[PDB]
């Protein structure tokens, strides 16, 4: 509170010794470094016992350090001469931070995530002799802590020392298991892409080094329990952020024995009873993310077999499974789902109270934990409870453009739905009347919408298709090789004529009296959508005679010389939809007016799209 | 005195690391099939070597080789420790499958599942498998591969009068498609568990074989003459990557970079230009189209592979229904070859395409770690990475203005990753190699890297963004997958993604919108934008003259 | 067994029951032309991750004893698998006496 506005005057600071313009990166060393006074300011302020407990006041003061260190590349690299640079010097005291914020999973990964900039995106200005001066402290300081996690097994170790390496350890292993855009190519070890780098043997080398000093000491100490679940979850973060994370399905794994690895050492982690602590959600976490991730996709065997449950399961009590509520609850819930997909269909039926599908319960109970409704406020963990208990349902099943009418006309498919002729009236009543001038967002969403359902439109006389299964359209999503025009089709329906989502889209926007202030990103949105109609449906005739520029080839004008480049070159992308065409253009008369209108701009700006244009 | 220490255990239960290992081969089992691997050896037969036999590992005629298998590994873990076990089973097991593979009647069936056995034998403990028997299995496996010469050697177009009347029947290029491709993934992973050992060590792995066998089996791989497998040329230069990234990180390089010549590097960086300049289309991955220009993963090579996950496994189902279940047979259960092929989802065009460009980023990642090895010029850091290098940055420029902005698939950001890292493979080629870049090979590519370097710096002007509330309309435009994403990693998966505090959201509302305005193609990063400044406007070579210049900076601004 | 070619689980590999269609007891399921020692050893390798030596044993005593019992009381079917699945119980029961809980033993 007391300089917040001190910091606030620093980040002006450092602001003001830009340049004489707005373009200042200054890469090189300036022949005036007194920064650097505020760069040893920086970071002394920031261990201490007082203040650093507050969110903004921390926040503010790694955010000023990181706008520094990024329009300024030469301090990490200016080779403070001990030996290095003194990136080397950033690293381990930036570590010391991270280790007394051990415990909020927003203060390290905030931490990271900038030291990933400095690193990959800062980097990649020096090379090799400033590459290699880091990806050899990382191995260096990795090899101290797994040097001194050793010498605790011949037991002449202290315990505050014991504690702050497997915190260390910790932190560089949570650094390193972040996704790939993190870190780049900046440290040696992250190297190589497609998933699989050196540092995975490391990793799993580590990690068992850790399991084998865990076997080896015997305590019971409780914050050792709770620095002890943090390599469970460190290995669950392994594992389910190298998956691709496709659109609104499972995110795949790249790595079949990554998956292997982290169950099974979890399960190693849970047979020797290590890391039982009061209502902490972190093992929970890990069983139900890594279940979701193995719902019924081809890791199911490869969960079931080296993560095995059935062996823990003691019907007969209260205290149903051995480990703690919220880790019970979560392996009664994995257990639930398991013996639901192992029964057939017929010994299920449907609740109709909780909307998922169950077993005949048991003789006892058995059936509260797994839906008693669920814990306390621990927010992920009630969602992940809901797609581990609701994947099942074989329901309409979650696609792009139902997503974007259901995140924007909430609640629309407790109906027909799948018929077509009515979504069109309601995006027609959503877009004649329930805007005054409020929706400079929701007209661009609903512009997106009319873009994806003027393809859908063109799929019937293409009388099979759906409005469920249509992911993306195989015309204007997908592209082949060679000529992408040859693809379009020159007798294709009118837009005018058929479809009437062109009819939508010059009733509201093209003949709206404001076209010159809609917003950049409105006009943005009624091109994209007008290149997905005039891509599936013949444009309109560009001139009759009567002057009559066609109020979307007069958009075509207004964008093509605007003053943003991302409109024009947007805009550029439907002058050769309207070169494609017959009945309109099977005489040559919509080309020599597109050639007579791209022969009329000499204005320097527009020079890169007329080339785009041209070509 | 000292009542601190933190106490041992007494009963310490150091698990039998033999004992795991028997077991991990016991239930080792590859995707999609139905049985385990040594489950399918317990159904397969060699009937025409009546008696195999190396070194106390009899097979009978009609015995399951399985049983041989299981009787090999129990008999070997009372005897041999670990360091033994992993070799014992790796030279004789090579040996199985070498008689298997020289012999002109028998068939190969146990091949495919004794080589990823193998597999499975290596990567289990990285530091227990000693590297001598990493260099006999990998020398083994690219004589193995060069034993199955044909597989890799079909011809681009077949003739006019190839009649396609013939059973039809896929089972035999089923086995030998698995053959190579766990092969070539063998090979990779002896490069991996070869990576993890102690960096004093490379010199017992390597010497003139190992090179000349892998340029033999890289020459191979990665063709031109024939059609390409997809799934050997991803291991195959994850091989040279792995190459590329020791000689960066052992201490006695020398030994390395003196045994390797300048005719190896000179025919794999011309392959990897040829690679590099393939085309990456979603419509048109498992189509089979013109040749040599689209990466494009064929239908009758989809299955997952040793490593990574690589197509949809269409083709793991026929492992499986490779073999009858019930029975002890060597000839192969007859699986047809156009029944497959059934129109649900090009989802699964969009993921093939996320694996190529992580190949692309693989290929440019390992000229950028042998633009680090050749730091002083050489045959090979020789200015066409000017060349091929800004061809590419210029045409994923070009075709990402044109064609992608708008396209709601999921692999835009890795293709605008691409150019954001080919960028930098000019930049530290133009800044710390501009010695051998010559004067004559500037100007092949003085259209490309000019155009490409000003599509950089276009994006200065900035009056795009400003702000945030059309950023995020925008995005709903462009980035709407990536929104999806971040959802489902906040609801599920992220630690730091729940009580956001109003600091952690505001990096969100920085990065998400720096994200969009990188896809969006105006505005950029600052430094890439400052790389891109430094080529161009820098004088170690005349790009321009100062009158030619201008006439590039008011087609901005200026 | 003294004079067999084969060991017991590889002659139980070679045993198939083709009149009871499924059998399954506690995850112990046997397909209809499935190896019987197939899944005994798929028991034996998913039950040595999970259960200590106390619990492995009447795990494996009370699952091939299922499988005894249910080969036995039928009518139609052979019983062949019953004495190489007497000969393993056997050799479970005997391997450490010191680990066998008596009231597996009583069972
Ligand atoms: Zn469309």
């Amino acid at each position: 509170e007391s300089h917040v506005k001190y910091l606030d005057e620093l980040i002006l600071a450092i602001k003001d010794l830009n340049s004489g313009v707005d373009s200042k990166v200054q890469i090189k060393k300036v022949p005036s470094l007194k920064i650097l006074n505020t760069l040893i300011r920086n970071l002394k302020d920031q261990r201490r016992n007082n203040i650093m407990k507050n969110d903004t006041i921390f926040s503010k003061t790694v955010s000023a350090l990181a706008l520094l260190l990024e329009y300024n590349p030469f301090l990490l690299v200016m080779k403070d001469s001990n030996g290095n640079f003194e990136i080397q010097r950033l690293i381990d005291d930036f570590l010391n931070i991270s280790v007394l914020n051990y415990d909020n999973y927003h203060r390290i990964w905030f931490m990271r995530r900038k030291l990933g900039s400095w690193c990959k995106a800062c980097v990649e200005f020096y090379g090799k002799p400033a590459k290699f001066q880091l990806t050899a402290h990382f191995e260096n300081t990795m090899n101290l802590y797994e040097q001194a996690l050793t010498e605790v097994l011949l037991g002449k170790t202290e315990l505050l020392k014991f504690y702050d390496t497997l915190k260390g350890l910790y932190i560089l292993l949570y650094w390193f298991t972040s996704e790939y855009s993190t870190f780049g190519n900046s440290i040696a070890f992250l190297d190589s892409s497609l998933g699989f780098t050196k540092f995975d043997f490391n990793f799993q080398r580590l990690i068992r080094i850790v399991l084998y000093v865990f076997d080896s000491c015997e305590l019971a100490a409780l914050e050792y329990a709770e620095i002890q679940l943090k390599y469970i979850s460190l290995v669950v973060d392994y594992v389910c952020n190298r998956t691709i994370s496709t659109a609104l399905d499972a995110p795949a794994l790249v790595c079949c024995e990554q998956l292997k690895f982290v169950l099974t050492t979890m399960h190693h982690f849970l047979d020797n009873k290590y890391g039982l602590l009061d209502n902490d959600p972190t093992m929970a976490k890990g069983i139900l993310r890594l279940y979701s991730l193995c719902i019924s996709n081809d890791f199911s065997k490869c969960f079931v077999d080296h993560f095995p449950i059935d062996q823990w399961a003691d019907f007969s009590q209260s205290e149903h499974f051995p480990f703690t509520q919220l880790t019970n609850k979560a392996l009664s819930i994995v257990y639930f789902d398991l013996k639901r997909r192992s029964l057939p269909v017929e010994a299920l039926k449907y609740d109709n109270k909780f909307n998922i599908w169950v077993y005949q319960s048991e003789p006892d109970s058995s059936l509260k934990n797994v839906t008693s409704p669920f814990d306390d406020r621990y927010k992920q963990l009630e969602k992940l409870r809901l797609l581990v208990l609701k994947k099942f349902n074989k329901t309409e099943r979650g696609t792009l453009l139902k997503y974007r009418v259901n995140q924007l006309s909430p609640g629309f498919f407790q109906r027909a739905g799948n018929d077509f002729k009515l979504i069109l009236n309601e995006a027609s009543v959503s877009i004649q009347t329930c805007f005054k001038t409020n929706n400079i967002t929701r007209l661009t969403s609903w512009t997106v919408i009319l873009g994806r359902l003027a393809c859908l439109e063109s799929e019937k006389f293409s009388s099979t298709k759906d409005m469920d299964n249509w992911y993306v359209c195989h015309l204007c999503d997908i592209e082949k090789t060679g000529n992408p025009f040859v693809r379009i089709n020159p007798n294709r329906p009118e837009a005018a004529g058929k479809s009437e989502i062109f009819r939508i889209l010059h009733s509201n926007f093209l003949s709206h009296p404001n076209i010159d202030e809609f917003s950049e990103s409105l006009l943005s949105g009624i091109l994209f959508s007008l290149h997905r109609i005039f891509s599936h449906f013949q444009p309109p005739k560009l001139t009759d005679g009567n002057g009559q520029i066609n109020k979307s080839f007069k958009l075509v004008q207004k964008c093509f010389m605007n003053s943003n480049r991302y409109l024009r070159l947007l805009s550029t992308r439907i002058i050769p939809l309207f070169n494609i065409s017959d009945s309109h253009n099977s005489e040559d008369e919509h080309t020599a007016t597109l050639i007579k209108f791209l022969q009329s701009q000499k204005l320097p700006v527009v020079k890169e799209n007329l080339v785009i244009a041209w070509t | 005195l000292k009542k601190n220490m933190v106490p041992l255990n007494p009963n310490r239960i150091i698990p039998d690391e033999t004992s795991l290992f028997l077991e991990s081969i016991l239930l080792h089992q590859i995707i999609g099939a139905d049985l385990s691997t040594i489950e399918i050896l317990n159904r397969l037969k060699l009937d025409y070597i009546t008696e195999f036999k190396f070194k106390n590992f009899v097979i009978a005629k009609g015995a399951p080789i399985g049983k041989s298998i299981v009787s090999l590994l129990l008999r070997c873990k009372k005897t041999l420790t670990l360091d033994r076990f992993i070799d014992t089973l790796l030279e004789d097991i090579a040996v199985l499958i070498k008689e298997i593979s020289v012999h002109p009647n028998e068939s190969k069936l146990a091949v495919p599942f004794l080589v990823a056995l193998m597999y499975q034998i290596v990567q289990f403990r990285p530091s227990a498998t000693h590297n001598l028997a990493l260099k006999d299995c990998f020398l083994f496996i690219c004589d193995l591969i060069r034993i199955y010469h044909h597989v890799l050697k079909v011809p681009i177009h077949e003739s006019n009068m190839n009649l396609h009347v013939e059973p039809q029947i896929f089972q035999y290029e089923l086995i030998d498609y698995l053959i190579i491709s766990y092969s070539f993934d063998l090979l990779e992973g002896i490069l991996r568990v070869l990576q993890s050992h102690p960096k004093q060590t490379y010199m017992e792995f390597f010497d003139e074989n190992i090179l000349k066998s892998f340029e033999f089996v890289y020459k191979l791989a990665l063709t031109i003459s024939y059609k390409p497998m997809v799934n050997v040329i991803f291991s195959a230069v994850e091989v040279v990557n792995i190459i590329t990234s020791i000689i960066l990180n052992m201490d006695n390089s020398s030994d390395l970079k003196s045994l390797i010549s300048g005719s190896w590097w000179r025919d794999c960086i011309t392959r990897l230009y040829a690679l590099l300049e393939k085309e990456i289309k979603s419509g048109d991955v498992y189509n089979e189209n013109v040749d040599t220009t689209t990466l494009h993963m064929s239908k009758y090579h989809d299955f997952f592979g040793l490593i990574r996950n690589i197509g949809d496994n269409e083709l793991g189902g026929l492992i499986s229904k490779l073999i009858y279940t019930d029975r002890l047979q060597s000839v192969p259960r007859v699986i047809s070859k156009e029944d497959i092929g059934m129109f649900t989802a090009p989802i699964i065009g969009y993921k093939m395409e996320k694996w190529l460009l992580k190949l692309k980023d693989e290929v440019l990642n390992i000229f950028e770690n042998l633009l680090m090895i050749y730091g002083d010029d050489a045959t090979i850091v020789n200015g066409e990475m000017l060349i091929h290098s800004s061809k590419f940055l210029s045409r994923e420029q070009a075709l990402m203005i044109e064609r992608y902005v708008g396209q709601d698939s999921p692999n835009l950001d890795l293709r605008c990753h691409l150019i954001e890292h080919t960028l930098t493979i000019i930049y530290r080629l133009w800044k710390d190699h501009f010695k051998q870049l010559r004067e004559e090979q500037i100007k092949q590519v003085e259209s490309q890297l000019i155009m490409s370097l000003w599509r950089f710096l276009v994006c200065q002007t900035e009056t795009v963004t400003a702000n945030e509330r059309e950023m995020r309309d925008h995005r709903h435009l462009v980035d709407s997958l990536h929104d999806l994403t971040i959802k489902d990693q906040a609801s599920y998966y992220e630690d730091a993604f729940e009580d956001l505090p109003e600091y952690i959201e505001e990096e969100l509302k920085m990065q998400l919108n720096k994200r969009t305005g990188r896809i969006m193609q105006v505005k950029y990063d600052e430094k890439f934008q400052e790389m891109a400044r430094t080529i161009l406007e820098s004088k170690s070579f005349d790009l321009t003259t100062l009158e030619e210049a201008d006439s590039l900076y008011i087609s901005m601004g200026l």
